[PDB]
């Protein structure tokens, strides 16, 4: 299947498995986008999710490299980095 | 619609975007309630008014925004509709000349 | 956005989601759940 | 309403001594109590306004209470510290009163 | 063009009323708010002032005019649907490297 | 600085009606609540009722409803009460009154009116 | 049609008859705006998320409904509702906008472009189409010869 | 990216050049600068309008004002005639695009026709300042 489901894996356990990442900044610049790829640079797809039964599963999905940029499309594996801040200041 | 001068355009921004419609009025003003202030606190401490009285003030805020939601559906449905009607009729005299 | 620095997610097509980890291992997987939920202090604030 | 029962009825003091007036309260009134001196033939005189607050040049020995519980300190009676003291509320509108009368030994 | 116009004419022709309507209200809101506070009998003149200046309503608590807003209102997601489809991109080559 | 007269008819006869006055200057006479006390001759206090003459709202205890009735002029800055069918359990001493941090408290005193019946 | 416009002239003949069509809803002459009393309590204090507590696992698990015990009057007689068109008929000097987007069409095989409302409503062939096509009469005349 | 806190010693001062300082009634002028405004905590920022950007003089010149969920710009005349613009921002929303996020604010005053408020590029409101005499800044802008 094209949607490769992504797993959090023990980092001594990662072994030859693709974990290279390729970061975007698409505009502030809040967009983010994540291209994975394998140790041989080859393109695994941008990281957003999909369907899987009930649950949406974080996927690898190489259908995103052949959407246009800023299409509608390509807003599932566009991402928003939060950090705690002491604006927001809730409970961690 | 403004047709009766030579230019079309020049009428338009003479008169302003409300000469394209017919019926220019037709907003109702809301009844409002009549405000009043519960005659418990006239012999409240400081501090025991004031977060009370925040309330309130958050209380009429809200009632402001409210005021502001029915202006805003009487004109989407007094005033918009026209437009829309406008949109069509527009979309339609387009169609027939392509047709042409 | 730096390095070494903890964020949480968002996803933009589901604002409402945030990422959580069903289980640890090359048998799990990460997926997004939701609602996130509300924190909130009457009359100054209420958000996700 | 609000009763505010004062305790002793009569006190007897000598010059120069501590002395405390109690003023309780059958409801919760804050700090809503105010103490009041009375002489001879005068009217009363407001000596410290809310729980603990001085006023103009009242002898500095007065104030003290909050809630239901609330005391008038002197620190020293002098000889024209006598009269009746009273206390009142005024956090619900039927403006209560009490009673004591402070004489010296 | 015609939904600029509506816009315009609610900028030009409602939100004035609105705008009147309301200081109409908060006029009668801060007289009466006023009014109460000097009635309070167990605060000083100092916290009623204080009091009537945290309590009172001027004509920016009311102006919730945003025009960005009112543009994005037609921002429908059908027209999204349309843009997308009716760009003028008749090719667009892409090619990367599978696995 | 703030001064309160009191004149009253100070005599009268049971059955009959009496108008007592009060005279404040010093101050704003429609920002502070103007409350009346009543004093049997070596009794303690009695509160009568409570006036304030911004826009005339009354507040009395149960036991003076009919007998004290409270009104104020705003031109003249007087503020009057009415005790009707008098007995002779109204004889005492009144006082008119009104604080100067807590409008609820009595501050600064008025001269009395001594009533007999 | 809702209503129709004629269009007449000074002589009070009609020159043309345009169809205006009502939405279907029904009608209320009474103007909600003008009685309504916005609400000072009570709505004081909305996600586009709303079959999130659907499983559809654990409802694919629920068993058919197998034994049926019905009960008996559960349905009411269904009643049609009939609706009668009204149609209105109104006169007017002055040309509407649904007159001049009439005046665009013609069934005419063989028709002209004309800029002149009057002379298109008004024509004795009756071959005009009413057409604000500047530039394209502009050329089509310059090439008449 | 600079970081302002409600204390005296937190400030910035511009000593403007004195053939730059605004004297006039008919030169139109603009501002733009990017603000990250942390989300409100307390009821006592409830109506509480307190100035950021100050350009005063004897009540005349501009002031940009921050509130509860409120960016103000405020125009002043020697008249003491004022017009205020204001930006508002709920904080009763799920996600919110203002609060706590940088912002990008622009100010534009044509002395003819109105002053306008754009939000990240897009406008905002707009109030009419024709009705404004002379205005006569301060000669120096205050950050505090
Ligand atoms: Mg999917």
């Amino acid at each position: 299947g094209v949607e490769k489901i992504l797993s959090a894996l023990e980092i001594p356990d990662v072994g030859n498995l693709s974990q290279v990442v390729v970061m975007k900044s698409k505009n502030i610049t809040n967009k983010c986008k994540m291209n994975l790829q394998d140790n041989n640079g080859n393109d695994i797809g941008f990281i957003g999710f999909h369907q899987f039964n009930n649950i949406a599963k974080l996927v690898a999905s190489n259908w995103y490299n052949r959407q246009i940029e800023r299409s509608s499309r390509t807003l599932g594996c566009s991402w928003e980095f939060i950090p705690v801040d002491d604006g927001w200041g809730e409970r961690p | 619609i403004l047709n009766t001068s030579d230019s079309f355009v020049e009428e338009f921004q003479n008169l302003g975007a409300i000469s394209l419609i017919n019926k220019k009025e037709n907003l109702s003003m809301p009844i409002i309630e009549s405000y009043e202030i519960p005659n418990d606190m006239l012999g409240l401490p400081l501090n025991d008014l004031n977060e009370k009285l925040f309330n309130i003030y958050s209380k009429n805020t809200a009632y402001f925004k409210k005021i502001y939601y029915n202006f805003l559906d009487q004109w989407w449905t007094q005033y918009y509709s026209q437009y829309f009607d406008l949109i069509c009729m527009a979309k339609r005299s387009v169609l027939a000349q392509e047709t042409l | 956005l730096q390095y070494d620095k903890p964020y949480y997610m968002l996803n933009l097509y589901d604002p409402n989601k945030y990422v959580d980890v069903n289980n640890v291992g090359i048998r799990g997987y990460m997926y997004l759940k939701g609602p996130r939920g509300s924190v909130m202090t009457t009359n100054i604030y209420l958000n996700s | 309403d609000i009763v505010l029962t004062q305790s002793p009825a009569t006190l007897s003091v000598t010059p120069g001594d501590d002395v405390s007036l109690s003023c309780r309260a059958s409801q919760s009134i804050s700090n809503n109590l105010h103490w009041y001196q009375q002489k001879s033939h005068e009217s009363p005189r407001l000596l410290i306004k809310y729980a603990s607050q001085s006023i103009s040049g009242i002898p500095s020995k007065f104030g003290r209470g909050s809630g239901t519980d609330f005391t008038l300190i002197i620190n020293r009676v002098e000889t024209e510290d006598f009269g009746v003291y009273f206390c009142q509320q005024s956090d619900s509108w039927p403006y209560t009163f009490g009673g004591t009368k402070l004489e010296i030994i | 063009f015609l939904n600029n116009a509506a816009i315009c004419v609610f900028e030009s022709n409602i939100y004035p009323k609105f705008i009147s309507f309301m200081e109409q209200c908060i006029n009668n809101i801060n007289i009466k708010t006023k009014e109460f506070i000097q009635k309070c009998t167990n605060i000083n003149e100092d916290e009623k002032l204080q009091l009537i200046n945290q309590n009172v309503f001027n004509s920016l608590d009311f102006e919730f005019l945003n025009i960005q807003n009112m543009k994005s209102l037609f921002s429908s997601e059908t027209a999204l649907l349309i843009k997308e489809e009716t760009w003028p991109y008749e090719l667009v080559l892409y090619a990367f490297k599978e696995p | 600085q703030v001064q309160l007269q009191q004149s009253g008819a100070e005599l009268a006869r049971p059955g009959t009606s009496v108008k007592l006055s009060c005279k404040a200057s010093g101050y704003t006479f429609t920002t502070y609540w103007i409350q009346w006390v009543k004093q049997r001759p070596g009794q303690g206090l009695e509160w009568i009722g409570t006036i304030y003459p911004g826009d005339g709202d009354t507040r009395y205890t149960q036991k003076f409803k009919g007998k004290a009735t409270l009104t104020a002029d705003k031109s003249s800055s007087t503020a009057y009460m009415q005790l009707i069918s008098l007995a002779s359990e109204d004889s005492a001493v009144y006082y008119c009154v009104a604080g100067y941090d807590t409008s609820g408290t009595m501050g600064y005193w008025g001269q009395g009116t001594s009533v007999t019946v | 049609p809702e209503e129709i416009i004629n269009l007449l002239n000074g002589n009070n003949v009609s020159l043309m008859r345009s169809n205006i069509y009502g939405d279907g809803l029904k009608s209320s002459v009474d103007d909600f705006y003008s009685n309504y009393k916005i609400p000072y309590n009570r709505a004081y204090e909305s996600n586009d998320s709303s079959l999130d507590n659907v499983n559809i696992g654990v409802i694919d698990n629920i068993p058919e409904i197998i034994d049926v015990n019905p009960y008996k009057e559960n349905c009411d007689k269904f009643s049609p509702v009939q609706k009668i068109t009204s149609t209105r008929e109104i006169n007017t000097n002055i040309p509407w906008p649904i007159n001049y987007l009439q005046a665009q069409n013609t069934n005419n095989e063989k028709f002209s472009l004309s800029s002149d409302f009057v002379e298109v409503v008004s024509s004795k062939d009756k071959s005009l189409v009413y057409s604000f096509l500047s530039n394209v009469m502009f050329y089509l005349d310059s090439i008449k010869d | 990216q600079i970081q302002l806190f409600n204390l005296e010693s937190s400030k910035i001062e511009v000593i403007l050049k004195n053939a730059i300082v605004y004297n006039s009634m008919y030169e139109n002028f603009s501002t733009s600068f990017w603000i990250r405004i942390p989300k409100y905590f307390n009821s006592i920022s409830l109506n509480n309008e307190y100035t950021i950007i100050n350009c005063m003089e004897n009540n005349s010149g501009w002031k940009v004002s921050l509130n509860y969920g409120e960016i103000i710009w405020t125009l002043q005349d020697t008249q003491e005639i004022k017009q205020r613009v204001v930006f508002k921002y709920s904080q009763m929303i799920n996600i919110s695009d203002y609060i706590n996020r940088w912002i990008f604010v622009t100010i534009t005053n044509n002395r003819l026709n109105n002053s306008k408020i754009y939000i990240n590029g897009r406008l905002i409101d707009q109030k009419p300042i024709s009705n404004l005499g002379n205005i006569h800044a301060s000669n120096n802008i205050m950050f505090k």
